């Protein structure tokens, strides 16, 4: 069934699994049009899928051509995101296909479901974690991929750059989900944080900042205030 | 009109003929029922008064053959057989009727109830769904579950329903998965109407047997099948105009049968409201809308 914080270990077992997040899948600016209505313009897009035990990002680029003549785009946005999903599955090798892929929005479980119909040794299910992962596109360099894309695209990371090399999957998970919720609670703050000091570098190869222990554990530590702040902030505390 | 003879009532039981019941007590002078319609199908219920579990009954059509009922103490209950001895019956029926130890069939002239709850049900095709083929009638009752039950367990007495799934292979082409989830159409059409049933006659059968099966023993199985037959027509935007036409008849008179008391267990209010107002057809079933709303405002 459902995930929560009952079985958060599950995710960090020898079981290949994978997490679809669709939030980012379906963008749009709203503008106002010549006579003063409203209209939308979409933009890129991306599916993000995400092997929470090695950090192996599927980053299927949506471009905005597959929304062209379509209608009920938010409708669609879900079945795209699981034709998109199960091709993914179609295209690894039987011993890399996930075991069960848990899906960030219960809008998903019945679009994934139908998709994977020949896959029923897959199971497909929720979670009631509140997971940050729409801010995968305050990550730079995701970003600038899905804004300068063409065409449809895979493209391929490591979210946790060569975290796993010091830490366990379930510390590196906890960086993320705590990176990301702090960038979605307020990315100029969070921004900031990362990059205030022009000694620490990303990587060409990386996503994130090549910060030792000692200045992982400042940042972790800047990125817990912050997203307490913002909580004062919010409700006035 | 024809007679189903009752050796006798051992045991005090409400009897059931099609949509109407009466008490028989223990060891009433009772042998039958009759002036029961020809051309019909028809059930022949019972319900225990000491014990009101296990509702169950038999299915049948005079024209097949002249049945009775018996009274089993082994296995105890009420049970059908045939007698193939034709003088032998008219013999035993005419003494018990010159003895007026028969209810009569109350059909009011007015009442096509019963006609219009079993218009497309035959005996042929219940003899599919239940099978015990050295039987010319069918039994059923309030505990027998359906195959795609037991796909989720004795299956000689299992209901053998058409299996409906709407996350199934057999429901979604590859490549429509969303076009065939969200609109159902080639499933009624082409899998079910074309491919299984051959005709809508014989799915409007199905549904209306599966509908009385749960009406007269509580059988879940079978009002899962009922609301299954109904949400697949509901859900496609293409349906011929005369099915649309009868379902929604169909379903008026299930729904006006149904008891105003046992709403809560038989219908199914996400399927309902689903129907009625957001499926394709939520504009096509008017009779049915007007007395589910007058009659069951509650439920939606
Ligand atoms: O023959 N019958 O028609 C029949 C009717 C009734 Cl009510 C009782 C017994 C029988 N038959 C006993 C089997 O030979």
């Amino acid at each position: 069934g459902a995930m929560n914080s009952s079985n958060y270990a599950e995710l960090f077992n020898n079981d290949i699994k994978l997490f679809v997040d669709d939030t980012n899948v379906y963008r749009v600016t709203v503008h106002k049009t010549f006579e003063g209505n409203v209209a939308t313009k979409a933009i890129n897009g991306c599916i993000f899928t995400l092997n929470p035990k090695t950090g192996h990002l599927f980053l299927k680029i949506i471009h905005t051509s597959v929304w062209a003549g379509q209608k009920r785009l938010s409708q669609l946005a879900k079945w795209k995101t699981a034709e998109e999903v199960s091709a993914l599955v179609r295209s690894l090798p039987k011993e890399e296909q996930p075991k069960q892929i848990i899906v960030t929005r219960k809008a998903m479980l019945d679009p994934l479901e139908v998709h994977m119909l020949d896959f029923p040794n897959i199971a497909i299910r929720p979670t009631e974690l509140r997971l940050p992962f729409s801010a995968a596109m305050s990550i730079d360099k995701l970003s600038d991929v899905v804004m300068k894309a063409t065409e449809p695209q895979m493209v391929l990371f490591n979210i946790y750059d060569d975290w796993l090399d010091r830490i366990s999957s379930y510390t590196a998970f906890s960086r993320l989900t705590l990176l990301l919720r702090a960038l979605k609670t307020n990315e100029e703050s969070a921004k900031m944080i990362l990059l205030s000091d022009p000694t620490i570098t990303i990587k060409s190869y990386h996503l994130w900042p090549s910060f030792t222990d000692e200045q992982w554990i400042t940042i972790e530590s800047q990125m817990r205030d912050l997203i307490l702040t913002e909580y004062g902030r919010k409700y006035n505390v | 009109m024809n007679t189903v003879p009752f050796t006798s009532a051992p045991i005090e039981v409400t009897i059931g003929i099609d949509q109407y019941s009466f008490n028989v007590k223990e060891n009433q002078p009772f042998h039958g029922i009759k002036d029961i319609p020809i051309g019909h199908v028809h059930v022949i219920h019972f319900q225990h008064a000491d014990n009101s579990s296990m509702r169950y009954g038999y299915w049948f059509d005079c024209r097949m053959g002249n049945f009775y009922i018996q009274y089993d103490p082994k296995d105890g209950l009420y049970k059908m057989m045939e007698e193939r001895d034709g003088a032998k019956f008219e013999n035993i029926v005419h003494n018990f009727k010159e003895r007026q130890m028969m209810v009569s069939y109350p059909k009011i002239d007015e009442d096509d109830t019963w006609y219009n709850l079993t218009e497309f049900v035959q005996m042929d095709k219940i003899r599919k769904i239940v099978r015990k083929d050295e039987n010319q009638f069918s039994y059923v009752d309030s505990s027998m579950t359906t195959v795609q039950e037991n796909e989720l367990s004795d299956p000689a007495h299992s209901l053998n329903y058409t299996v409906i799934n709407f996350k199934s292979r057999e429901a979604i082409r590859p490549g429509h998965e969303m076009e065939d989830f969200l609109d159902k159409s080639y499933y009624l059409n082409t899998v079910m109407l074309q491919g299984i049933f051959k005709n809508s006659s014989n799915y409007f059968g199905e549904l209306q047997f599966a509908f009385l099966n749960a009406m007269f023993f509580g059988n879940y199985g079978s009002s899962l099948q009922w609301h299954a037959m109904i949400e697949l027509i509901c859900s496609s935007a293409t349906v011929p105009k005369h099915m649309l036409d009868k379902l929604d008849e169909i379903l008026y008179y299930q729904i006006k049968t149904l008891p105003e008391q046992y709403s809560d267990i038989l219908l199914n209010e996400r399927v309902w409201n689903i129907c009625l107002y957001s499926s394709f057809q939520k504009n096509s079933l008017h009779n049915t809308e007007k007395i589910m709303e007058n009659k069951y405002p509650e439920l939606l």
